[PDB]
RNA sequence: GGUGAAAUUCUUGGAUUUAUUGAAGACUAACUACUGCGAAAGCAUUUGCCAAGGACGUUUUCAUUAAUCAAGAACGAAAGUUAGGGGAUCGAAGAUGAUCAGAUACCGUCGUAGUCUUAACCAUAAACUAUGCCGACUAGGGAUCGGGUGGUGUUUUUUUAAUGACCCACUCGGCACCUUACGAGAAAUCAAAGUCUUUGGGUUCUGGGGGGAGUAUGGUCGCAAGGCUGAAACUUAAAGGAAUUG
């Protein structure tokens, strides 16, 4: 609930005790019930397994990627996302990858990831098409909806408050050095206006 | 005037009078 | 007789929200409702619930999928290039 | 009326010939219709091909040249290169010389 | 292909479709060969393979799901396994398969 | 018989380029031919000026010491003229005549397999 | 004047074996300081020596050749193979109008665990009793011919060591081991291999490479 | 750097050049031609798979099953529209540097859309041979593509065949070209544009002086841009075609 991606409950034996341990994964697209999941350095390059970014060749597609070895997954977890691996510097044993944002971060080759892309992709291409569908969306995330335009408020409630007409009355772009109670609008915006032209990271 | 320019001329002309009486449509 | 010339399933929304929004909904609607074919048993018995969860009526098998189709283009073009990279590490 | 049964050039029975782009002005021109001339000129000049050979090693081993096919657009082909406008029955003669 | 050699013994010889009838075939020895759709589950597969081993029956794995192997034998339903009982005149019992 | 380099010549229309270096290529020794003793910037490709700065090119060539090299001469090419330029040959004229030694020669002009459509569009430059 | 001319010092190749001449000539890279000077920033170049430059007479004089700087020690510097090619002049002189070109390639391996892409190039000869001015094959030939060159390249590259390979195609008779098959298909003049190149190696294996010198 | 010449521009950021090397998307050079294939649009690296086709060959099979076609339907360059991906190149728009009296341009620069691909639209091009389809007949000539037949023809030599490529002759069906004109045409020219006042093989389609105008109107198709259908009032003695002389 409140998530786009489905989850995969994955059961393993306890190496140190007669016991089962049931982890909770994010389901990469194409995983299925009853499937077998292999985890570790000397594991195979099958969508669903979880291998250190050392063990995989550039161009691999992984999800739930760790920022540090063993933090149990940080990157590329929202439905339909992934990170690509774009090369290894084995001497320092790093691995350089490209995240969903486009930004390219380098991290240890011991950090782990899950071969594949996360499930439930395409969720956002469907319009919500009524206020109620959004209301029910956010019922289960948080009290963020609906949103009142700061410019419909009196000045006591907002920097954009008041006026005999509805206008921001001053630049909507706010300095990073601004103070809490000031930072509303386009914070630290390096640019503004309708983005024209190819936007894919050069 | 050129033939295809006379074409653009009246394609435009018609778009405009199409408009002008969708106003009373 | 044919019941609607263009709205299809999207007639439930009546006249509201504008043709463009309704049309683009209809597309994904048809996707997420239709029965698909099961890869493990070969009948068309896999239907959606809880988008990205696709389950086979008989044989009780479930598969993570796209939000409104079983396999999304991206996934499939990953599957392909994960095979490719795999076959390149035994020979 | 018509002025060539050839009207452009050297195309009967395909309907389309993907075009070439002219060497002088870059203007495209269907391949059948571009005038073609193969430019063979060597590495050499008139008075310059003696001494590059004198203060030299490999005592005139190879002497190669620059091979490149040329395509023009006819208007540019007309401007300088061989068009040299012919005259009604003289233009039907396809003898190169 | 092989689909044609099999599509001969449909019109020619004796067969049986279905997991149950073909394992009665396998334990009564009457099987010379059994063909197994791609998508048929590994447990069934290994079971048949065992029964085969004990009848000394050979097995071929049809590349193609049970849908394909059903349309292969001219039937309009899925078929998870086939079991030939007489290869009416197919050499399928003596081809490289 | 003696010590070798690489020639690395390049002809355009309105400029010319000539430069010695290691046969390995990595380390370059001197090039500047260009617009150097010409300056009206019409005359950048001119043969007179290609010669006038080819002289100061061969000069540093033997000023650090080498007797001989063969050419790698080339027009701009790409999707542009692909035919040699004016101050390509009038330089090695006055660099073979500069008493230096020359050998196995070849063109290195880039030529594609017919792509990366040229500038000017389907009507070309219009004059 | 900083006058770097005095600064640095030349170094030297010579060729490996499978040839007769080996003295390359000389290079200039940098003084060998240590804080970054040449141990590591060596063996990363190539050079362009013609072949009649390298073995003999000009029956052998069209092939370009790359040579990859492999490793260095005192007054060493030694360069193994990197590939090869033809030269613009002859290829532009062998492609005559009014005849058929035929070109093919394959990527195949040698015991020296180098994969590589060979090439080959062949043209049409006009039977020298013959009147028809264009001399064209009929694509029953083009497909069967490139089918047979492809039959043959692999069984010499998979045939043996990149070193023996060099020794196989230097004498060039591969060119007419092609004409062996072809004589039963088409006249097929001017049959050459016309390049060779790859990118991946087994990690250096220093001791293998000194086996070409003495 | 770029051009006729310049300038906008890029250069402590080592630019333009070199070397090694990697990514992305587009295209298929040279071979390429009076050469092939497809209903047309159109189609040029390799290989595998999938179905399809004309010509040929034929003492095989059926036996009039056919020709052409309002309505109706399949495909349909380029650009353009909807939703993803892609977005390297070149590049409507727009912004600029120059030229000019002016210069919204031509030349230069940046570069949005586009250019590429998937799912769906759109249905128009000087979509041209400005030349309906099936059939018959009328005239000479050498090239060439495909099939075929003929051989004490040449070459491969292996040891001569077998073959393969080649030469010569013939015959079907192609893409053309040449010379003539019986003949046709207003001519330019045309083996059809011929076999017409000596006017009739079958069949489909369009035009009836120029403008008005492919405009108005209605119907219909389309998301839109627009497609198909498509007048009249009035106005006018010419407008047009081919060729000759200037
Ligand atoms: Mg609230
Ligand atoms: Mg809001
Ligand atoms: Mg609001
Ligand atoms: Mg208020
Ligand atoms: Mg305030
Ligand atoms: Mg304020
Ligand atoms: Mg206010
Ligand atoms: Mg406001
Ligand atoms: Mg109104
Ligand atoms: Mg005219
Ligand atoms: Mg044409
Ligand atoms: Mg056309
Ligand atoms: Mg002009
Ligand atoms: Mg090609
Ligand atoms: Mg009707
Ligand atoms: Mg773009
Ligand atoms: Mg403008
Ligand atoms: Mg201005
Ligand atoms: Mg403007
Ligand atoms: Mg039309
Ligand atoms: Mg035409
Ligand atoms: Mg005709
Ligand atoms: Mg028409
Ligand atoms: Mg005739
Ligand atoms: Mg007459
Ligand atoms: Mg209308
Ligand atoms: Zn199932
Ligand atoms: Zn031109």
């Amino acid at each position: 609930s409140g998530r786009g991606a489905p989850l995969a409950k994955v059961v393993f034996r306890d190496p140190y005790k007669y016991r089962l341990r049931e982890e909770i994964f994010i389901a990469n697209e194409g995983v299925h019930t009853g499937q077998f999941i292999y985890a570790g350095k000397k594991a195979s390059l099958n969508v669903g397994n979880v291998l250190p970014l050392g063990s995989v060749p550039e161009g691999t597609i992984v999800s739930n990627v760790e920022e540090k070895p063993g933090d149990r997954g940080a990157l590329a977890r929202a439905s339909g996302n992934y990170v690509i691996i774009i090369g290894h510097n084995p001497d320092e044993n790093k691995t350089r990858v490209r995240l969903p944002s486009g930004a390219k971060k380098v991290i240890s080759s011991d950090a782990r990831g899950v071969i594949g892309v996360i499930a439930g992709g395409g969720r956002v291409d469907k319009p919500l098409l009524k206020a109620g569908r959004a209301f029910h969306k956010y019922r289960l995330k948080r009290n963020s909806w609906p949103k009142t335009r700061g410019v419909a408020m009196n000045p006591v409630d907002h920097p954009h408050g008041g006026g005999n007409h509805q206008h921001i009355g001053k630049a909507s772009t706010i300095s990073r050095g601004a103070v809490s109670g000031q930072k509303a609008g386009l914070i630290a915006a390096r640019r503004t206006g309708l983005l024209r032209g190819s936007q894919k990271t050069q | 005037m050129r033939a295809k320019w006379r074409k653009k001329r009246t394609r435009r002309l018609k778009r405009k009078r199409r408009k002008v009486r969708a106003r009373s449509k | 007789a044919k019941r609607t010339k263009k709205v299809g399933i999207t007639g439930k929304y009546g006249v509201r929200y504008g043709s463009s929004l309704r049309r683009q909904v209809k597309k994904l609607e048809i996707q997420q409702h239709a029965r698909y074919d099961c890869s493990f048993c070969g009948k068309k018995t896999v239907k959606r619930g809880a988008a990205g969860i696709w389950t086979c009526s008989c044989c009780k098998k479930t598969v993570a999928g796209g939000a409104y189709t079983v396999s999304t283009a991206a996934a499939a073009t990953v599957r392909s290039t994960i095979r490719r990279l795999r076959e390149m590490v035994e020979a | 009326p018509k002025k060539r049964a050839s009207n452009g050039r050297n195309k009967k029975g395909r309907g389309h010939v993907k075009p070439v782009r002219c060497v002088n002005c870059s203007k495209s021109i269907p391949k059948d219709k571009a005038i073609k001339r193969m430019a063979i000129r060597n590495i050499v000049e008139a008075a310059a091909v003696r001494d590059l050979s004198e203060a030299s090693v490999y005592p005139e081993y190879a002497l190669p040249k620059t091979y490149n096919k040329l395509h023009y657009c006819v208007s540019c082909a007309i401007h300088a290169r061989i068009v040299r406008v012919r005259s009604r029955e003289d233009r039907k003669n396809r003898a190169p010389p | 292909s092989i689909n044609q050699k099999l599509a001969l013994v449909i019109k020619s010889g004796k067969y049986t479709l279905g997991y149950k009838s073909t394992v009665k075939s396998l334990r009564q020895g009457k099987s010379k060969l059994i063909i197994i759709a791609a998508n048929t589950p590994v447990l069934r597969k290994s079971e048949l393979e065992y029964y085969a081993m004990l009848s000394k029956t050979k097995v071929y794995y049809f590349q193609g799901g049970n849908n394909e192997l059903g349309t292969a034998v001219g039937k309009l339903f899925r078929v998870g396994v086939v079991s030939i009982l007489e290869a009416g005149d197919s050499d399928i019992l003596t081809t490289l398969a | 018989s003696q010590v070798f380099g690489v020639a690395r010549i390049y002809a355009s229309f309105n400029d010319t380029f000539v430069h010695v270096t290691d046969l390995s290529g990595k380390e370059t020794i001197a090039r500047v031919t260009g617009g150097m003793k010409v300056k009206a910037d019409r005359d950048e490709s001119s043969p007179y000026a290609a010669m006038l700065a080819a002289q100061d090119v061969a000069a540093k060539c033997k000023e650090v010491g080498i007797t001989a090299v063969h050419v790698k001469i080339r027009a701009t090419g790409g999707t542009r003229t692909k035919t040699p330029g004016p101050g390509g040959q009038a330089a090695l004229r006055a660099l073979a005549r500069s008493g230096l030694r020359i050998g196995r020669i070849e063109d290195v002009t880039p030529v594609p397999s017919d792509s990366t459509r040229k500038k000017g569009g389907r009507r070309g430059r219009r004059l | 004047v900083v006058d770097p001319f005095t600064r640095k010092e030349w170094f030297d190749i010579k060729a490996p074996s499978t040839f007769e001449n080996r003295n390359v000539g000389k290079t200039l890279v940098n003084k060998s300081t240590g804080l970054k000077s040449a141990s590591d920033a060596l063996k990363g170049r190539v050079v362009e020596v013609c072949l009649a430059d390298l073995q003999g007479s000009e029956d052998h004089s069209f092939r370009k050749i790359k040579l990859r700087v492999d490793e260095v020690q005192g007054k060493n510097l030694l360069t193994n193979f990197h590939g090869m090619d033809f030269t613009t002049d002859k290829l532009r002189s062998m492609v005559r109008k009014w005849q058929t070109l035929i070109e093919a390639n394959v990527t195949v391996k040698t015991s020296d665990d180098y994969v590589l892409r060979i090439f080959a190039i062949a043209f049409t000869r006009k039977q020298a009793n013959q009147v028809k001015r264009h001399s064209y094959a009929q694509s029953s030939h083009i497909r069967a011919i490139r089918k047979v060159i492809s039959e043959i390249l692999t069984k010499e590259v998979q045939g043996s060591t990149l070193a023996q390979l060099t020794s196989k195609l230097i004498p060039e008779v591969i060119n007419k081991e092609i004409e062996n098959a072809t004589k039963d298909i088409f006249p097929l003049q001017n049959i050459h291999v016309r390049k060779v190149k790859l990118l991946k190696q087994p990690k250096f294996d220093v001791g293998a490479l000194m086996a070409l010198h003495g």
